[PDB]
């Protein structure tokens, strides 16, 4: 045998979000070994009106099926009252309510190493990022279940009547060049089930980027500055750190500018890069190396081009 | 990586069995779990060994002490050891590899399993006999009185897959095993191809290859 | 821990969906968070991972895999209906030991009624050196297996000294095939001419018999 | 017979709150039995039945059709216009639905490219309107007295229930050289209001765009091509490319929009990929750039061969 | 059409409320667009537009000035009053030809109450032979602008001889200036040893007066 | 940037004709904006009189119609006004005002203005007249017409508006406050008369 079970759903609204003049609900009884059967309803403990109500009952099969329909106005639905739809079945009476669908949420980016700590520093970071969360314990883990180095968790509230929660966790470097993965979840005293948070390896393949350097002719009324373009295209995934050189010194990220990674016409990203410098630097030593770091590139993930 | 098993047989009630699992792709000391998961004929699954990179093991209740695992670095091979075998001890065995999850593991990469069959029963070699015959026609080849499972069955060295059906074997009634296969092809291609079933019994390093040609 | 799943067996129509219930004595939710997995376990193949964890999908698995619950009950849900997905699935805990499996449940597929192909293969001349005889009788691509297949040598009805076995589902068209073996002694064979094999199945409205002679 | 379409969804909580996971089901009523096509839409985008249930029941002459879609209470919350799609013997039903109060209706007035400036010779002023509710008729003037040319009204419904108006007005090269200030308001039937906003030639200095064309060097039929248009004020740029005196479609080169540079001015990149039988035919790619402090027909360019 | 402002004239301390009203005597809207502009007229120069179609505002234009109404009834409304922001405001629609204005609004800022400092200067040597003798009673830095001051020529009340003149508000020391000028014949300057005019302002508490002898 | 000035006033006789000017710099008129004059009376509101637009269509006020006449000129830049049969209502403060169009117009940019006299009373001349003293100033008794410029060699100081006194001239009085050696001197322009007058003021 199998008792029945009871279900209610609501009229849809528009792509405007409005309601429509009549409000519906519909209660299914389904699934049930024939028997006796009786829909009654409620609106907020009381038997609503039996002329309001229409049910029909349809046997298939071992299961049946029965259905009641309600039309409702808008303001008598909008009014928050609590609808009940009680179903027996030979006594034993199943029912469940409904109301009007009347907080913050919670949202969490979890970086990935970027080229220039995991390659040219050697001590690839990354950075599980909690925030909008209520204010009132940080649980991180391991694909492997190698030895994880513990993270620095650094709590603060946020100005928005929220709270955010930082944890830079120090990782391998053979580890993310060999695939590993991480995973990252917070714990909260109102929390019933936790989310996760999982970073790993690009699952697209690997390409070698290609560097041309190109130095722009001196435009007319400035004879004593030069802008320096640098393409960087065809290299698979996007991931990709760009830094220049001058006098065997590497400058700061203030002075040149990198464009977001964005496809090619088939396969492969391109960026470009803009420096730009004074006369003093390339009557010093007319040479800037345009260096680009890419998990693709070899042997030490580097590829490079200078421009006179 | 791929988790390739080895050393399954028959093995008296008792005995000692030496299971072994060589993986590919993966140096075993890299940091990983391998397990081994066993299945009754028949009915559910269940494990029964674990091991890490570092040497931790465990072992389940219904199994423990008469198991013995280890690992070997050197061939990026673990063995499994068991002695006390008993009737209710015969079971596929499956060397799986678990994944971390906050403590608690889940096997992601399954071997491709070995039957363990604990008996007092002698082995037995399969005996091969063809099967000859609308618009389509019938051929098969007759895998009669052998003990024990399994067989691994082919056509033409593998060149006919399409319509090939290799029915489970079934228990005769001197307690053997017997299965039948056979291969639905149309009937113009019976006087132009040759049709070669392909018989391979490991328990009893047999190899047979027996010719169907229509009887007429 | 005892681990269950329901229903065991059904037959459900192509692109329909598909609930399981994995119900457990015990509660796995800890650390925030479910301890709970899936497999599906092709037949005669090594058992395939679907979800850990009870929500996450392993990486690879199509979209029409969905797994819900926590605690102790969970609820496993398909989208839509392939005939890719026919196997046996389980679920397993790794919360506490020991670790458990589920008890399975195979999910076979409803279709439209395919006509059976009846074959009939005689035993062959190696074989009645050999002692015994084996009259082939075989079903191929039909369904459902629902089907009686009734002997006859000499146009004698023949029972208790038959024995039968059918295939699981195609991963193409979910269809069965069905080998009826004939059992007999040598001077049985020797003594009879005529020998058919009749089947009956819903897919016919006709049962159909083929007949032939030996030695012809 | 056509099919009608009817959306529902899963009721919310006796106190007002909502289930974990809203289901939305699109039930089609009777119909003649053949090809129907549930197709789901989340703001425009097309779904795969791999998430969404299909189930077709037919009784003596009409056929019903449903499918459930199963979404999660975060999805149902970020106010997205879904969408059931359903198709039969040729003409689409489209039935609608989004989360579910007053909120205002805002429009801007966009401003005409250079490249229909000064290029296309029609430079034409927009004025579209967003989030409107139901004849909307639009009007525009002009401050300096002089009438406008007619614009051609478009209207133009969306998903997510609003209407919208594109007024495209041909507008002159000399006046918004002067500084012309054009403006734009709508008569709704819905409000009695009518808002206003207003475009105009961008104020401040103004700073010439610096061309710049290079060429990758030939390794081991295909050339790639740069372009650096940078430090020119304001942002307002249009980037072509010409060849064999034809411009080149723009879908075929990648260019970047205005940004900052590191001092005063905005730069521009621009990527073009050309086979090998267009420098045959012509040898001569060339890359301007339209700008309005440009010297002296509003317009610097450069040449590049390979 | 005829605009009736409300009201006339208005004060209001510093960083207050302005409200003004103007009553249209026919609808000047069509298709719900707001046809009536506001200006800015301060003494000593050219007036100044502030806001258009009643809400819209010009660049240049303070951002403290805030337009509502429609159609017969509009409101002009200023954040908060600066102290040099002191005019007259009129309303004016531009509905049907010809362009009507309003009756005017003055706003006048407020401040401290001063004491008023009178001081008395005779017609000079040069004034008493043109045949024409003015007398100058001059107040400077007083407040409020109400205040009266009564001649006194050889203690007899004088009336209907003064000739009083008024300074509007100051842009160094926010005050007025009231400046009692008396107009007496050669004759009758001769007539008189003593004069005298007595300031009443609130600023003193009883009325101070200033005397010469001729 | 553009700015109007008017010109073209002084004392008028009554039933005459005046000639407004107010020259445009900066911006065209053919393919300008509108253009107009807006004049007040002493002591009263602003009354639109005539006005032109850019091609040089004009619409007038009723109130002074007939009588009234705005022009323009191509190669002066400018524009002018032409009133005749002056009733003492006409007698009022002329403003050069331009106005910019919506859909309806208002107007953005002013011009200084011009104070026009229409009476049958002749010139007077100030007669400056100082005052002796701390603070100090100059008397200006009896004059016409308006208006009267004092200068001073500013801080601290108050211009008195003239009395109306019933002889029908103007007497103003000016006053400014010094700390109780540096000499004063008041300088009175009159514009109709034009007459200058430096007057040193000593102890
Ligand atoms: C209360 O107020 C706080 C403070 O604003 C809010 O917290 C912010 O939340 C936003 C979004 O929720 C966060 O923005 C995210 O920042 C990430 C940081 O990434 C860094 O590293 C990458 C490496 O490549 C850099 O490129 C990047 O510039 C950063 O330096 C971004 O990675 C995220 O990007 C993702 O979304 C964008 C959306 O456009 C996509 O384009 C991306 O591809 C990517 O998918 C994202 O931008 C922000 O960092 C938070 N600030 C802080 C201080 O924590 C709370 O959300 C707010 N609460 C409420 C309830 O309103
Ligand atoms: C219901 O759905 C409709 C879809 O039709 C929505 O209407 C869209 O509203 C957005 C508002 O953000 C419009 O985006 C605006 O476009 C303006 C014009 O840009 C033109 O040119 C670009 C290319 O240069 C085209 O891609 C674009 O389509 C236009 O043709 C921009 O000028 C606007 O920028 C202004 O607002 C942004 C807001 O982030 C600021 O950052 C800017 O500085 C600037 O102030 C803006 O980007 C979009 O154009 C509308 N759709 C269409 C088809 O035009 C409704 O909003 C939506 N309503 C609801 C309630 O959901």
């Amino acid at each position: 045998f199998t008792p029945p079970t009871v279900k209610i759903l609501q009229s849809s609204c528009d792509g405007g979000g409005h309601f429509p003049p009549t409000i519906q609900l519909l209660c299914l009884v389904s699934g049930y070994t024939p028997g006796t059967i009786q829909i009654t309803w409620l609106e907020d403990g009381q038997v609503m009106d039996v002329d309001l109500s229409t049910a029909s009952t349809t046997q298939e099969g071992e299961l049946a099926s029965t259905q009641s329909e309600l039309t409702l106005s808008q303001k008598h639905w909008l009014s928050d009252r609590t609808y009940t739809c009680q179903v027996t079945y030979q006594g034993h009476t199943f029912e469940d309510s409904t109301k009007k669908c009347a907080p913050r949420g919670v949202s969490a980016y979890l970086s990935r190493p970027s080229p220039f700590d995991l390659f040219i520093r050697k001590s690839p970071t990354i950075t599980c990022l909690v925030v909008d969360l209520a204010p009132s314990q940080l649980t991180w883990s391991r694909a492997s279940g190698k030895p994880v180095n513990h993270s620095t968790r650094k709590e603060e509230k946020q100005r928005n009547g929220t709270l955010t929660v930082t944890s830079t966790l120090p990782v391998g470097t053979r580890d993310w060049i060999e695939g590993e993965t991480y995973q990252c979840r917070v714990t909260h005293p109102h929390l019933p089930r936790a989310l996760m948070r999982s970073t790993t390896k690009t699952s697209g393949p690997r390409a070698a980027p290609e560097v041309y350097a190109f130095a722009t002719p001196e435009w007319p009324g400035s004879r004593d500055k030069r802008t320096l373009a640098c393409l960087i295209q065809n290299f698979m995934p996007e991931d990709i750190s760009v830094q220049w050189l001058h006098n065997e010194v590497q400058l700061p990220d203030a002075r040149h500018s990198t464009t977001q990674p964005r496809k090619t016409k088939g396969s492969g990203f391109f960026v470009f890069s803009r420096l730009e410098v004074t006369r003093a630097e390339w009557e010093q030593k007319d040479e800037f190396i345009c260096r680009a770091v890419h998990e693709a590139a070899s042997p030490s993930q580097t590829v490079q081009r200078a421009v006179s | 990586v791929q988790l390739v098993e080895s050393g399954g047989g028959l093995v008296q009630p008792g005995g000692s069995l030496r299971l072994s699992c060589a993986v590919s792709g993966y140096s075993i000391t890299s940091g990983y779990s391998w397990n081994w998961i066993r299945q009754a004929p028949g009915k559910g699954l269940e494990w029964v060994a674990s091991i890490t990179y570092d040497g931790s093991t465990n072992y389940n209740p219904s199994v423990k002490g008469r198991i013995t695992i280890s690992r070997d670095d050197s061939k990026n091979t673990f063995y499994l050891q068991m002695n006390s075998l008993r009737a209710e001890d015969t079971a596929v065995y499956y060397c799986a590899r678990g994944s971390h999850y906050f403590g608690h593991w889940h096997f992601a990469v399954w071997g491709q399993g070995t039957l363990v069959t604990v008996s007092s029963a002698s082995t037995k070699g399969p005996s091969v006999f063809p099967l000859a015959p609308g618009g389509t026609a019938a051929l098969g080849c007759l895998v009669k009185d052998y003990f024990p499972e399994p067989v691994t069955v082919s056509w033409n060295s593998g060149a006919l897959t399409s319509g090939v059906h290799t029915f489970p074997a079934v228990l005769q009634s001197s307690g053997l095993y017997s299965l039948s296969s056979v291969v639905t092809v149309p009937s113009s291609s019976l006087g132009t191809q040759t049709y070669i079933c392909n018989v391979n019994h490991k328990p009893s390093n047999t190899k047979v290859d027996k010719k169907v040609e229509p009887k007429s | 821990i005892q681990l269950t799943q329901s229903p065991s067996s059904l037959s459900a129509s192509v692109g329909d969906r598909v609930t399981i219930t994995c119900r457990a004595s015990q509660s796995v939710d800890y650390d925030g968070d479910s301890y709970m997995n899936w497999y599906q376990q092709k037949p005669g193949k090594a058992p395939k991972l679907l979800i850990y964890a009870a929500s996450y999908l392993e990486s690879g698995v199509p979209s029409r895999f969905s797994g819900s619950g926590s605690g102790t009950d969970f609820t496993l849900t398909i989208s839509r209906l392939r005939p890719e997905d026919f196997a046996t699935y389980y679920c397993q805990q790794s919360h506490e030991d020991p670790y458990t499996f589920g008890q399975g449940t195979k999910v076979e597929i409803k279709r439209t009624v395919a006509a059976p192909s009846v074959f009939i293969f005689p035993p062959s001349d190696e074989q009645l050196k050999s002692g015994t005889a084996s009259v082939v009788c075989l079903l191929n691509n039909f369904y459902p297996r629902e089907a009686k297949v009734q002997w006859k040598v000499d146009n004698a009805p023949q029972s208790g000294n038959s024995q039968e076995s059918v295939t699981e589902q195609d991963s193409k068209d979910s269809t069965y095939s069905l080998s009826s073996t004939l059992t007999l002694s040598k001077a049985d064979y020797e003594k009879h001419k005529v020998y058919a094999c009749e089947v009956t199945h819903q897919g016919l409205s006709s049962p159909v018999t083929k007949s032939f002679n030996r030695g012809e």
